């Protein structure tokens, strides 16, 4: 049942990250005048399928093993990424997850950096150098920021933060801090407004959004959500959907509307505005529990 | 050995989806035809701060104990270090385009 | 409770352990059949290989790795 | 050579990284704790060399308390007698499954 | 003695002859002297958990964070050989004779 | 070297408190309440002698105290006991804030009836 | 208008819907209803043994209830 | 698949070490030493190793091979086979085949030592009432006993910082 | 740089080799041999030359690899009897690499390829700190463990120390390699007692860090390298040569004059024991690692060497140099002959 | 002044220097260490009978002994 429990998993990554390019589309096209896909088929769903059937069938052309060997860890990332996502039951009780997190994420760090070498001495590879600079600079933040918003819950096992997300969210004790790391989700995204950047661009493609949707959820279940009432676990599974879907519509709508930055203002920006605050905060964070007398179940 | 099975399927199937994406196409129709310094800086920047971050790190499995007194001192003591570090480089115009 | 239920547990193990030894190693030289290696003659708790010999690897992966990749 | 501020000031700061069992913060024991606890007790106000001629019994017996080197050797004679009279054939183990 | 323990050892002996031996760049020795940190932190991890050894675990998080400090002054330095040339070789080093 | 003491079976063989996991942990504070007075002479001769083979006498004693314990739950108040220990069963590990009703109706059982 | 994105938003919140009904109904369709016993520590892992020991079923879960008094 | 799973992982983790220390271009051996740190990782939570394995392997995968392939990238090229590399690779492949020889066919394995090769299940515990970990109040030491020790590595890390930005032209 | 920055890191430095000195437990004194290393770093390359980079890069590959065979050495001590104290080890495989770590740390003729390499291609304030902390650190390490080391180990590279600081030396001109291979002489005897009574390896350690320093001053008495810059010191002031001769004779051991002092109480607390061919080897090679002293002394303070003018230019001004501590140093470390019962201030 | 220069710098100054001195005023820090003391992990051992203390109660229903009060109510 468990070789069960992993292909209900990899099976609706596919259809995940597929509908989720057509849920992009069109709300961006709404977001626009525009109705964008909806003529080929019934409200655009086969223009979806049938285009990754085309990508699929390109046939491109040419180091060989290094070519190899990037996408491969990308997508195994993209798949063995939804691992300890406590969907009420997680998949591997875990007893710390969120360092696995951040371990997984410098492994796309990795993924990049073999693709950049894959691309043959090229003016895009000291670009693609450049991006393995901007997204190495954010695991400082994430990881950090991370520290801070587990230190008000003891543990890392996640099953505790979701017993500590019942009473009132963790958006309220902290939202500035949730402000930044919301931030810095969309810099791991690689997305607008962070920004720029062969093949198989399907497979590199699906591991950058697969990577979106991780990150999306494990936004919705590290600061809000709903409470895990125990023989009816569905109930938290579509509320936590919906908020999970709310917030990921709002990650692209935040995308459909700025101009994306210059390097070295992003740069100067990240360390010189972020750095020096989330110490702050996460020396207030520190000394908060002591002077409040609620350090977490730490059992 | 549960999580090696998971990692074991989904190497395999990613294995395949490659195979997919390479060795499908039966047609075979037609075979036809510097560096600088600040990049440098940036990586061992991360790498001081991220040593750091795995000093800092295990703070909150240390949050049952009785001596608050010298943790809250050598941990304020450590991010008060951190920073100091980050405003050294600031103040040096080091990181600076 | 679970203490004592383990107390009786370990001594059970043992004394299996030295009437299988007693009999498979019948007919070697040398080999006293109840050497504490150690010299001074106390309690010293066993190596999960004192415990758990001689089982051919369903019970000694449910025990010696059992919580180590449980889930 | 060896200068004791350490001694001067007086000030475990390093007195407790130092060997097993000391003060372990839950208090929790280490493997061969009365072993070492028996050959320091040995060997408190010794001159280090008839600590050697001495404290031989304990220390031989915590050494192999560390490693089990002589248990790990009877066991693994005891398994090849185990596979020389299962090649012979007699009595086909009872030892799994049954007392 | 825990044969892991073995092979673990002579990997650290081979990682040690591939620090010592190397005949075109210095990456290649930095990064072996890297493999060989790697080696004293799993073997310390692996006795340290072994033993019970539970109230002085500082030893292989502290030994890699120190190490790690290392090889970033190796980096350091083999950024600025390569930047007083146009490589890294273990050749063009021969200068300042003996 | 030297020889090994192993009490063979002789001595051990006491029929054990065979109930599983929640029914035990749910039963855990009138366990400890009214009996392991007892056992902790039981805790006593193993903490001032660390070589069980000793203490053999008084882990036979906790067993009968569990025993008869659970003998005097079993004809007394509570057949709802086993719907307590069923409600908080089936709760991952068990959190005891899961099922408090049932909690304060085998409170008001076992304080009225026994 | 965009009463015609809210079919895609459906088909995809189906989707993610579907992994987590999926490994919930298995946890609670192959442990006998019972919910898996999430463990993290040595105590529960050596109560899970003994548990899984006392049933005879070789199974944790059967839990044996309030028999062996006597 | 047998009893031997740490044995194995440790035999693919000196066939990594082997793989970068035969000499390869660097970013061959770079991808040789990720693989040897996963191993590795694989090999302490075998042991378990819930917290410290997998916490360093943030460090050591996590901020080293990035850098050093990073720097391998931009400084120098190789830019398109030797029996040197390869006879190397013979040589380690041929000891590690002797060291399997050795120990699967014989008793004990002896260069200077006693290594009683069998089932490496010993030593371990017999299930004790830990309840926390060995790596959790283990880690979660340093700060009510580390005075000294925290105090001085943060120290070393900020002279870290000032020694690579003078050595990389300071001020 | 800043002078402020250089405050700091020599004081790092002072910091790491106290660390070194102070504890009873052995990741501090790794940690305090690392930060010795990444502390005496950035003092090398001090100008811009790519010989003090090449020289750096030498110095970090020895010093890196030499403390990573220590660190294997300390693994091994707990892999047998398992505690972090620092006392008598528990096995000769992990005392013997526990020597040759300590041996590639400092300086032994099987791994002295290093040191006359670094030490040239850079400014002497860099030469003189790490000859003086470098030699400073490992002795105190080797003072605590000493009753565990197998005597062939220290006897072979202390004898063969000495007669491969003795041998090279003759071809080179190099007054930095010169002195550096004073410092492999003298490493090997400090070296060859330790097993017989250490007070005086520690004696000697002293001795020869005054005598040191006073050899450093007085080659920063003025910008010189090489000797024909020393026949100019000559030339241009008298007091630096007579200086230069009696530092450079208290260097050779001879009875009336301090360094003397050294080698013959090693000689006395030797031949207690019944060690005689090893006096007499390491005796002759001490009249063998005299002679190119003597050259030096020959060159620039006795003949007088041909001189170039512009030093009629330099005659007008005064040496307007700093001296850190000249010449308390200086008579302090040359008559000191009759103040060898302060053998037992050491204890 | 430097309210407009770099103000999330001031900001931050601000909430650290907050971080630094505000455990010097608490009500709490006394009911942080009775909480992160009195709770138990290990066996709470027994001992032996005839030292003849007015203390150690005998009972642990019994509340002759120190224990808390303070924890239900708050």
């Amino acid at each position: 049942m468990f070789m069960i429990n992993v292909l209900t998993l990899i099976i609706p990554i596919l259809l995940a990250v597929a509908f989720l390019t057509l849920v992009e589309r069109k709300v961006l096209g709404y977001m626009q005048f525009r109705k964008g896909p909806n003529v080929v088929g019934p409200y655009g769903l086969l223009q979806p399928i049938a285009d990754a059937i085309k990508l699929f069938i390109k046939e491109p052309l040419r180091s060989i093993s290094m070519f190899i060997l990037a996408p491969i860890l990308a997508l195994t990332l993209a798949l063995t990424m939804w691992i300890p996502l406590p969907m009420p039951y997680p998949l591997i009780n875990m007893n710390l997850g969120v360092l696995f997190m951040l371990a997984m994420s410098s492994l796309a760090v990795y993924s990049i950096l073999w693709s950049g070498w894959a691309s043959n001495s090229k003016y895009a590879l000291i670009g693609a150098l450049r991006a393995v600079a901007q997204t190495i600079s954010y695991e400082v933040t994430l990881a950090i920021i991370l520290l801070s918003v587990l230190l008000m819950n003891g543990s890392f096992t996640l099953s505790t933060l979701i017993i500590t997300q019942e009473q009132v969210w963790l958006i309220f004790p902290a939202w500035p801090l949730a402000m930044m790391w919301f931030i810095s989700t969309l810099a791991e995204t690689n997305r607008a407004p962070f920004d720029l950047t062969a093949g198989p661009f399907a497979l590199f493609f699906m591991a950058e959004y697969a990577n979106i949707i991780m990150m999306n959820i494990f936004t919705t279940t590290l600061f809000l959500g709903a409470f895990h009432n125990p023989y009816m676990p569905e109930l938290y599974t579509i509320n936590f959907t919906i908020k999970s879907l709310l917030l990921s519509i709002t990650f692209l709508w935040i995308r459909a509307s700025y101009p994306r930055f210059r390097y070295d203002q992003l740069m100067h920006l990240l360390w010189k505005n972020f750095l020096p605050l989330t110490l702050a905060l996460c020396m207030w964070h520190v000394s908060l529990p002591i002077l409040l007398s609620s350090i977490p179940p730490q059992t | 050995m549960n999580l090696m099975i998971t990692l074991l399927t989904n190497f395999t199937l990613a294995t395949l989806l490659v195979t997919i994406a390479f060795w499908l196409p039966q047609l075979n129709v037609y075979s036809e035809k510097p560096f600088s310094m600040k990049f440098f800086l940036v990586a061992i920047t991360f790498l001081l701060f991220d040593l750091e971050i795995a000093l800092l790190l295990p703070l909150p499995w240390a949050s049952q104990t009785t001596n608050l007194n010298t943790m809250l001192t050598m941990a304020l003591l450590l991010i008060f270090l951190l920073a100091v570090s980050l405003a050294y480089e600031w103040t040096q115009k080091g990181l600076e385009w | 409770l679970l203490q004592a239920e383990k107390d009786r547990r370990v001594l059970q193990m043992l004394r299996e352990n030295l009437e299988e030894e007693a009999t498979i190693m019948k007919d070697v030289p040398g080999w006293k059949v109840g050497e504490s290696v150690f010299h001074t003659t106390r309690w010293v708790t066993p190596m999960m290989g004192e415990l758990y010999g001689l089982r051919t690897g369903e019970e000694i992966l449910s025990s010696t790795y059992g919580f180590i990749w449980y889930t | 050579p060896f200068f004791d501020v350490q001694k001067k000031l007086g000030v475990d700061l390093d007195h407790w990284m130092t060997i097993q069992s000391a003060e372990q913060p839950h208090r929790i024991p280490a493997r061969c704790h009365a072993f070492e606890k028996e050959w320091i007790e040995c060997a408190h106000g010794i001159g280090s060399i008839r600590a050697e001629k001495e404290c031989k019994i304990e220390f031989e017996d915590f050494r192999e308390c560390l490693l089990r080197q002589k248990t790990m050797k009877r066991l693994n004679a005891i398994k090849r007698q185990r596979d020389k009279l299962i090649k012979e054939g007699k009595y086909t183990p009872p030892p799994h499954h049954s007392g | 003695m825990s044969l892991v323990y073995m092979n673990i050892m002579m990997a650290f002996t081979v990682s040690l002859t591939g620090l010592l031996m190397y005949r075109s760049h210095l990456m290649s020795s930095l990064l072996c002297l890297e493999g060989m940190m790697l080696s004293l932190f799993i073997l310390a991890t692996l006795m340290i958990l072994n033993s019970h050894f539970t109230l002085a675990s500082m030893m292989p998080i502290i030994l890699l964070v120190f190490a790690a400090c290392e090889a970033a002054l190796g980096l350091s330095l083999l950024v600025m050989v390569s930047n007083t040339y146009g490589t890294d070789y273990v050749q063009n080093l021969n200068l300042l004779q003996c | 070297p030297g020889i090994v003491e192993l009490p063979s079976l002789e001595d051990l063989k006491v029929q054990e408190v065979k109930v599983s996991s929640s029914v035990l942990k749910a039963a855990a504070h009138h366990y400890g309440a009214q009996c392991d007075k007892p056992n902790k002479e039981f805790m006593l001769c193993r903490w001032e002698e660390k070589d069980p083979r000793r203490c053999l006498e008084e882990g036979k004693l906790v067993n009968q105290c569990a025993l008869e314990f659970f003998r005097q739950i079993k004809r007394h108040c509570a057949e709802p006991f086993t719907e307590y220990w069923t409600c908080i069963d089936y709760s991952g590990l068990q959190l005891f804030r899961r099922c408090r009703k049932e909690q304060a109706q085998f409170d008001k059982c076992v304080l009225d009836k026994l | 208008m965009w009463f015609e994105v809210l079919p895609g938003i459906a088909v995809m919140g189906v989707c993610l819907f579907i992994p987590g009904m999926a490994t919930a109904r298995i946890h609670r369709f192959s442990n006998g209803g019972r919910e898996k016993r999430v463990a993290h520590y040595s105590y529960q892992w050596y109560l899970m043994e003994r548990d899984r020991r006392v049933s005879g079923v070789n199974r944790y879960y059967v839990s044996k209830g309030l028999e062996n008094i006597d | 698949m047998m009893t031997y799973i740490v044995f194995i992982l440790s035999i693919i983790f000196v066939m990594g070490f082997v793989g970068f220390s035969s000499k390869p271009s660097p970013i061959y051996g770079g991808l040789g030493l990720i693989v040897s740190g996963g191993v590795g990782c694989g090999i302490v939570l075998n042991f378990g190793g819930s917290f410290l394995g997998l916490m360093v392997f943030l460090i050591y995968l996590g901020g080293m091979m990035v850098v050093f392939g990073y720097t391998t990238a931009m400084a120098t090229e190789q830019y398109p086979s030797n029996k040197v590399v390869l006879g190397t690779f013979i040589t380690g492949l041929l000891m590690e085949f002797l060291m399997v020889y050795y120990v699967l066919k014989d008793k004990e394995v002896e260069i200077v030592f006693k290594f009683n090769g069998m089932g490496d299940w010993v030593i371990y515990d017999t299930g004790d009432s830990g309840f926390f970990s060995e790596e959790a109040m283990g880690i979660a030491a340093l700060y009510s006993y580390g005075t000294w020790l925290v105090i001085v590595t943060g120290w070393s890390l900020l002279i870290g910082v000032v020694v690579i930005m003078e050595i990389t032209r300071g001020n | 740089m800043n002078p402020i920055i250089l405050i700091i890191i020599l004081m790092t430095v002072m910091l790491g080799t106290i660390i070194v000195m102070i504890s009873t437990h052995w990741l501090l004194i790794w940690i305090g041999f690392e930060m010795n290393m990444l502390a005496i770093i950035p003092i090398m390359m001090k100008k811009h030359n790519p010989r003090a980079t090449e020289a750096s890069t030498k110095y970090f590959l020895t010093q890196s690899t030499a403390s990573m065979l220590l660190m294997m050495a300390i693994i091994i001590n707990l892999m047998f009897s398992g505690q972090w104290t620092v006392m008598k080890l528990f096995n000769p495989m992990a005392s013997m690499l526990m020597t040759m770590a300590l041996a590639m740390k400092l300086g032994m003729a099987p791994f002295h390829f290093w040191v006359p390499e670094v030490t040239q291609g850079i400014p002497l304030s860099s030469g003189l700190i790490l000859l003086t902390w470098q030699k400073l650190a490992p002795m105190s390490v080797l003072y605590q463990i000493l009753p565990s080391i197998n005597l062939d180990l220290i006897l072979t590279l202390s004898i063969l120390s000495i007669t491969i600081g003795g041998w090279g030396g003759l071809n080179q001109t190099q007054l930095r390699k010169i002195m550096a291979y004073s410092s492999i002489a003298h490493m090997g005897w400090m070296t060859a007692v330790l097993l017989y009574n250490p007070t005086m390896t520690l004696l000697n350690l002293i001795i020869y860090i005054i005598m040191t320093s006073t050899m450093f001053t007085l080659f920063m008495a003025n910008s010189t390298t090489t000797t024909l810059s020393l026949s100019h010191t000559w030339n241009k002031a008298p007091i630096m040569t007579i200086l230069v001769l009696i530092t450079l004779l208290s260097m050779g051991g001879l009875p009336p004059l301090s360094g003397f002092m050294p080698k013959w109480m090693i000689i006395q607390e030797m031949t207690k024991n019944d060690s005689i061919i090893l006096p007499t080897l390491m005796a002759i090679t001490a009249l063998l690692n005299l002679y190119f002293y003597m050259r030096l002394t020959y060159s620039t303070a006795l003949t007088m060497f041909p001189s170039t003018n512009n030093m009629k230019m330099k005659w007008q001004f005064p040496t307007t140099k700093r001296m850190t501590l000249l010449p308390t140093m200086t008579v302090l470390s040359t008559m000191l002959l009759p103040l060898t019962p302060i053998l037992s201030i050491l204890e | 002044n430097v309210w407009a220069k770099e103000p999330v710098l001031v900001a931050s100054f601000a909430i650290a220097g907050l971080a630094v001195i505000l455990p010097t005023l608490s009500p709490y820090t006394k009911y942080s260490l009775m909480i992160n003391r009195a709770t138990p992990y290990n066996y709470p051992v027994p001992l032996r009978d005839d030292g003849n203390m007015p203390d150690v109660p005998s009972h642990p229903q019994d509340p002759q002994g120190p224990s808390l009060e303070w924890l239900k109510r708050l």
